[PDB]
């Protein structure tokens, strides 16, 4: 249903935000130790692990009672602040 | 060679955008675009491609930032390459939120999340 | 209360499979590159990334109407399958 | 030297724990917890406290499990040093829910979600 929509969006954001700052401090700790195969990796650990983390709460914002959806949302619009 | 400024050109928009800067990025990502075409490098072409994108966001051009991740899925369909597919997908799905197309935004989710285990 | 001390518990392991898991994957990929500054590095990027999206919904596990607590628990259960 | 050792010591432990076999995995934690002791190495003291507690709990032995995980909060303390710590207090926590001291359990809980934001 539609309603759950922009929650998906919003915790997309949430993650990224999370994942691209400590995404960033890794990097400035390795020095020169960053090359092409080691960067890649690292950001697919960044991608690997928030993707794997947000799979299960994104999977059940979307098609089960419509009533557990809406909790589902609401729980986490109430853990994460995502309604400011 | 010039693949030389095809990787300067990618780690200056992105500094760009990670500093507000969202139009003076569209203009490293454009040329890198057209850099990675020129050179015939599908795999630096999603990469151009993703940063026009996030620049349009960034700008509120949501309509004009789909037509660009957009690109990435035609790269890789045409390369049979599927690297930025799935980050791809989901921007495309939050563009169409941000334009109020809630029905198609969350088709294209659908299609993200059935990629979010797989690597 | 102490109803939803188990699922913290719970969570806990869950997060940690999918942090080893990609952790490990990462190391493989990145061969020689591998010293301790940079293995650390990457070590403190996983688990910053975990504990920073678990803090959310594991602050929201304790202390605030009881009755969302469970809803917190109940949603996490459903999304996480951590009741299988 | 025999920091050499310690090292050999910790790899094997872990590998051993990730095999499942915790008691093998306990002796060699064990040496390599003599041994950072013996070389006054409180950083791999923590470590090596670590792998005896993880071994212990996967053999189900979670009151030793809780003496071992309260070393590296002691080796912290009188160290100054907060490396593990935060790993420690969740870990002790687990071992209180499986005793079934849900309270004492959620107390340690508590001192650990306190830490998940700080780095």
């Amino acid at each position: 249903m539609l309603e759950t929509v922009p929650t998906i969006k919003k915790l997309r954001a949430y993650a990224e935000r999370i994942r691209v700052a400590e995404l960033e401090k890794c990097m400035s700790k390795m020095g020169d130790d960053i090359n092409k195969k080691t960067t890649r990796a690292v950001d697919d650990l960044s991608r690997g692990i928030v993707n794997r983390f947000l799979h299960g709460p994104m999977q059940h914002l979307r098609c089960r009672t419509l009533s557990e959806t809406l909790e589902n949302m609401h729980a986490l619009n109430r853990m994460y602040g995502l309604e400011k | 060679p010039k693949k030389q400024e095809l990787i300067s050109k990618l780690k200056t928009g992105k500094t760009f955008l990670r500093n507000q800067e969202p139009e003076k990025a569209y203009t490293e990502f454009k040329i890198a675009l057209e850099l990675a075409q020129s050179l015939k490098d599908p795999t630096e072409e999603k990469k151009a491609a993703r940063g026009l994108g996030a620049s349009l966001q960034r700008q509120g051009k949501y309509r004009e930032a789909i037509q660009y991740h957009s690109m990435v899925l035609a790269i890789s369909k045409r390369e049979s390459e599927d690297s930025g597919i799935t980050e791809a997908y989901g921007a495309i799905a939050d563009c169409y939120t941000e334009l109020g197309d809630l029905e198609k935004a969350g088709k294209f989710y659908d299609t993200y999340i059935a990629r979010l285990e797989t690597d």
